[PDB]
């Protein structure tokens, strides 16, 4: 799942 | 389009409408962060999040339309 894995970078690093 | 910009929009509109709420958005990051431990499985990310947004349609479809097919969201009455 490359869309889970992408949704937790961004919430532990989306800035 | 599942972008970076969808995720990031989605966050802010998880952070918003739980702003009285600290406990659910904290919730959310840890099955995202506990993901990408390697740790636990799919069906364990989509049961959370079924539940963090049991009373949220809004919540629990927008993140519908980043898992595929075989990962689906199921709706426990």
């Amino acid at each position: 799942a490359p869309q889970l894995i992408m949704l937790a970078n961004v919430a532990l690093t989306g800035e | 389009p599942v972008h970076v910009e969808d995720a990031l929009t989605y966050l802010d509109q998880v952070k918003i409408r739980f702003g009285s709420d600290p406990a659910t958005y904290n919730g959310f990051l840890e099955i995202m962060k506990e993901f990408k431990s390697q740790s636990i499985d799919t069906p364990g990310v989509i049961r959370r999040v079924s539940q963090l947004f049991h009373e949220h349609p809004d919540l629990i479809v927008g993140f519908n339309a980043f898992l595929p097919l075989g990962y689906r969201i199921d709706i426990p009455k």
